[PDB]
């Protein structure tokens, strides 16, 4: 139903790969952060169902991310 | 000293 | 320094052609998810791009007079690109001596003034507000408790990096680098005039630079001569120039010069900033050079993401309700 960017995309593919695999003294998980383990898992599920996104329709002018 | 961070400088 | 600084500003060679230049209007949050900030864009003008500046007539002096006499400021010897310290004041002295009664070459490119004074009257182009991880991704509550005016890093409650002043004399030179974590970088000329060298992060270009910086050699080896291709490029007065994550840059002062500016990262170059991190982990660069908090904010982006998309939370609950507080305001 969204559509992200490729750039998005590939990006966060990248984050999470990248997150993942540094070990413990490394991974610097900030004291806002509950379960990193679980908030990766999700990013993974969501990279799949996202990843038939359109890129015309993502092209919104609007980032996903924003503050009420 | 105290220590810093985000200080540009090339090397 | 053994190489002529002179001949690399006279030489016609880096003649690519990289930047675009780019009405302020048509940058905007659209191009950015088109085009990803791939290409150097310069601003000829500030018409649409929303920034404000301090008045045009602005000293060094006013600069101290907004962050403090007594503020340490990180001042580069352009001789040895190493870092000193000294007190605004002493670095007012410094800027305000005659050319010719100045000793050495120094140079300020780190004086980073959010929570000064001078933070109100400076902003930077509009459409960075709406990308900017500090500003989209960061705890709110976090950003706005910051106190502190310096860079200490224990004080530090986010990633202190968005506005900088650059003060720099006639005849500085900062060596060809990467701004620090793959940031992106804007940069408005204030008063004066900067000179860029400019090379693109390929692959082959960026395993150029980490080998110049692993061979210490950086005095010795021009960086712009060893690569495929270097566009030289002159900013003026007025201008505004966007530099994307990765590229490898190196600056001139032609005359006394003063420059706005600041970094961030964003959601469209990731594996570029994360590359950027990488080549600063294997050169070890200390972490007083690289961006505060950086693999934490690369966690709050994942959460940010999850929550926007699906509005599941992985924050603690007292960073939810934090934030819940925020969003009644
Ligand atoms: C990190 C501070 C914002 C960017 C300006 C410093 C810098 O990295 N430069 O490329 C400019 C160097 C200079 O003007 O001498
Ligand atoms: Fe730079």
């Amino acid at each position: 139903q969204v559509h992200l960017t490729h750039f998005e995309l590939e990006g966060l593919r990248c984050l999470v790969d990248k997150l993942e695999s540094l070990p413990l003294h490394k991974k610097c998980v900030p004291t806002g952060i509950e379960d990193e383990d679980a908030l990766i898992a999700d990013v993974k599920i969501l990279l799949e169902e996202l990843a038939s996104s359109d890129p015309k329709l993502a092209l919104t002018g609007v980032p996903i991310v924003q503050w009420p | 000293a105290p220590a810093t961070g985000g200080v540009c400088k090339p090397h | 320094r053994t190489f002529d600084l002179e001949e690399k500003l006279q030489t016609n060679k880096y003649n690519a052609n990289f930047v675009t230049f780019m009405e302020g209007k048509d940058f905007n949050v659209e191009y950015i998810q088109r085009g990803g900030l791939r290409d150097p864009l310069i601003f000829k003008n500030s018409d649409g791009l929303g920034i404000k500046m301090p008045d045009p007539d602005f000293t060094v002096n006013d600069v101290k007079m907004c962050v403090g006499s007594r503020r340490m400021v990180d001042v580069m010897d352009v001789n040895t690109q190493k870092g000193i310290e000294m007190t605004m004041a002493q670095w007012t002295r410094y800027y305000e001596t005659p050319e010719e009664e100045r000793e050495k070459l120094y140079n300020v490119i780190s004086l980073e003034f959010s929570h000064t004074r001078l933070e109100n009257m400076v902003q930077r182009p509009s459409t960075v507000d709406f990308i900017d991880w500090v500003d989209n991704m960061w705890p709110r509550h976090l950003k706005e408790s910051q106190t502190e005016s310096t860079n200490a890093i224990l004080e530090m409650q986010y990633p202190k990096v968005q506005k900088y002043c650059l003060m720099s004399v006639r005849g500085c030179y900062t060596d060809f680098h990467v701004d620090f974590g793959g940031t992106s970088v804007w940069y408005h000329i204030h008063q004066g005039g900067k000179v860029f060298w400019l090379i693109p992060p390929t692959a082959h270009n960026l395993e150029l630079y980490e080998n110049w910086l692993l061979s210490g050699k950086q005095g010795d080896i021009f960086l712009g001569d060893r690569v495929s291709d270097c566009q030289r490029i002159e900013l003026k007065q007025g201008y505004t120039f966007v530099i994307p994550s990765g590229w490898i840059h190196a600056v001139y002062t032609p005359t006394d010069t003063l420059v706005f500016g600041g970094n961030f990262l964003h959601s469209f170059n990731i594996p570029m900033q994360l590359k950027i991190y990488s080549i600063e982990d294997r050169t070890r660069v200390p972490n007083k050079f690289r961006y505060p908090f950086y693999y934490e904010m690369c966690w709050y982006v994942l959460e940010r993401y999850v929550y926007c998309i699906t509005n599941r939370s992985h924050l603690t609950k007292d960073f939810q309700k934090e934030s819940l507080s925020m969003d009644m305001e």
